[PDB]
């Protein structure tokens, strides 16, 4: 069966360059034209270009040239694109994507995404401060200063799961993300049992767990 | 050289209602596809060649066009259809804008909740004040950050999630991002909420101390 | 030694947005604020905002609030300007400048400005039409370079042997989206039956070289 | 907040004259810093905090001023003088409008040309008509196209050259572009120009088919 394994995440240093890969299983890798798409985070998909694997040409999105350049090993049986002169625009999902022959059947294989994250920071620990509440009430952990993507929230040990947002992870003008996440409660709970978000962020094996008092 | 079009940006389809939107092209094109995808997950082949369903793809969507006027139908909105479709084709340079075809439901006003900093936070340089809306339907809402009386902009960020799949509701929290020195400046904190299912605008406040 | 620099030109659709850089070096970056500007085509000069690298402090012009987004990458001594939800009224250049220390010693530094067109046209080469000199002393003949985008094109005649005496008018944006324009030259009028005239028109962003001979 | 106004827009000076350009402020202000702009070039720190001269000025710049009133003086005018000089200090959203410094030379009437549309153009059904002035000074010009002795408008754009560096002349071509239909509608099509080195309006004109 046919598959086109990305990697799932790289961080890129900005001014630096990055060779992105895609790795074929299943089909003759030389029958296949090869597509290369970028998803900027919260937006559409944008077409790069395309490379076909028995000869390397190439076809690009205009606005790419000289900032991505297409590649292929077929003894492996592997697609690159190289994004070169990083910042912090190019952060986004790099998708591979396998062009049918004959081409009007459109891509029909797309490999998961390269999420690529382009910045500065170094791998830090995030903070958490908690969110104290003031029927139903809401209470939570605001997740800041942290890098790179993702943490894990979770409450009083995964006992606590309904009634719970976890939102997005907004970027902050200093390159660390952060992120809030919130449940309501009742009320009449408050003061009587206690509540304890845990935060895990793998990227620097730092797990903080903090107490929502009123 | 060929611009993809599509139309309209977002669609609030209920439950068995029709679904019909539109992909037009700056120039005539033999053909068009459809791409799916979901948040979180790779886009997918959902209908190519203008008419074809790819595999697994429901006999309730329909593929058709000619020229420059493309379209996808859905004859009975289901939940599990909601998503982004894109349009596109090797004629086209790129894809087209999307269309983010999300589940209709009834009005729910947003409840809304504030939180001071904390004051280990306060402890350091910084003091983030959050407001929260919670589950409300439809998206559209405004959020005013008012401390003492000023009206405040380019200092909060927005956080959405996406629909969830319960209630097919929307959740919102707003932080306001101020320093320790103009936090302890002022004393009065709000945030004003509005949306169509409140009349009047939701606020609320709280005071340092 | 200081230098800013900025890329020469951006074309960018209607309603999207365009992140415009501006590369610096020579000195430390976080210690001068810098200064974006913004010219609008045949007017002047309007000050956009100001941020400080240090922290990110911005201050702007309140008619450009939500338009602009000032934000620096300190690793790359490189400041950014962010123009959304772009419209005809949005195609200038754009200059970021690097404000003195002390303020009132002016902006010191000046990058070379970006052009910014707000524009939906595809790529596309010109037409070169002749400007026939007429019947009835000093001759005029010329070619029309007409419908082409973007900018821009080069103009010489017989392959850069005849310079004296020519005018390239500065291309004009027509309503369609596409640019014009003419190049002209006199000759003598006893010329006009042996030496001949040719125009050599390069658009590169359409791989275009047109060679056109212009005879009455 | 503050505004600047400069007076006045355009100035034309001849070689060796004594310049001054003046910079107005709406309210007053303690300093304020003049920039020089070349046609294709990013404005240039050219005088800054009212009298110091940036590197590479020539000391026949100055400045000086007081409260609301500035200015800007160039002992005697060299040709690589010209350009637009704005005013502009931190209290001013917008610089000053500008004052274009031009060369002043003596007046030279423009030679005025008429071109049909070619016939390769006609086979594609547009046709553009060219009227070309050139080498005139001062700026200042008047074109008026006639059809059959009707005034066009609306259906013309005209380009204008910077001043010439050989000869201080300007250069003007303007394009009446109509479609190849209401073209073959028409027979006389003429441009009228009117320059104050020209005693009466010159016109050229031609017959559609010759």
């Amino acid at each position: 069966q046919v598959q086109l394994v990305q990697p799932g995440a790289e961080v890129v240093k900005p001014g630096a360059s990055v060779k992105l890969s895609c790795k074929t299983s299943g089909y003759t890798f030389t029958s296949n034209w090869m597509h290369w798409v970028k998803q900027a985070p919260g937006q559409g998909l944008e077409w790069i270009g395309e490379i076909d694997p028995s000869d390397s040409y190439t076809n690009y999105n205009q606005n790419f040239q000289g900032k991505a350049k297409l590649t292929v090993d077929k003894s492996t049986s592997t697609a690159y694109m190289e994004v070169s002169s990083l910042r912090s625009d190019d952060t986004a999902v790099y998708y591979c994507a396998r062009g049918s022959n004959p081409y009007y059947y459109a891509m029909d294989y797309w490999g998961q995404g390269t999420s690529v994250t382009v910045s500065s920071a170094s791998t830090k620990g995030p903070s958490v401060f908690p969110l104290a509440p003031s029927g139903t009430a809401a209470l939570g952990c605001l997740v800041k200063d942290y890098f790179p993507e993702p943490v894990t929230v979770s409450w009083n040990s995964g006992a606590l799961t309904s009634g719970v947002h976890t939102f997005p992870a907004v970027l902050q003008s200093s390159g660390l993300y952060s992120l809030s996440s919130v449940v309501t409660v009742p009320s009449s709970s408050l003061g009587t049992q206690t509540y304890i978000c845990n935060v895990n962020h793998k990227p620097s094996n730092t797990k903080v767990d903090k107490k929502v008092e009123p | 050289e060929i611009v993809l079009t599509q139309s309209p940006a977002i669609m609030s389809a209920s439950p068995g209602e029709r679904v019909t939107m539109t992909c037009s092209a700056s120039s005539g094109v033999n053909y068009m596809h459809w791409y799916q995808q979901k948040p979180g997950t790779s886009p997918r082949r959902w209908i190519y060649d203008t008419s074809k369903l790819a595999s697994g793809v429901p006999a309730r969507f329909s593929g058709s066009g000619s020229g420059t006027d493309y379209s996808l139908t859905i004859s009975s909105m289901e939940p599990e259809d909601a998503a982004t479709y894109y349009c596109h084709q090797r004629g086209s340079y790129t894809f087209g804008g999307g269309t983010k075809l999300e589940i209709k439901r009834t009005v729910a006003a947003p409840s809304v909740f504030i939180f001071p900093p904390s004051d280990e936070q306060l402890k350091s340089g910084t003091a983030s004040v959050v407001c929260l809306l919670n589950n409300f339907y439809p998206r559209e809402a405004k959020v005013q950050w008012k401390v003492d009386n000023a009206l405040q902009s380019g200092n909060s960020q927005e956080s959405v999630t996406e629909q969830d799949s319960k209630d097919s509701t929307y959740s919102l929290s707003s932080t306001l991002t101020l320093s320790k020195a103009d936090y302890e400046k002022h004393k009065v904190y709000a945030c004003e909420v509005t949306h169509q299912g409140l009349s009047s605008p939701v606020t609320k406040s709280f005071n340092r101390g």
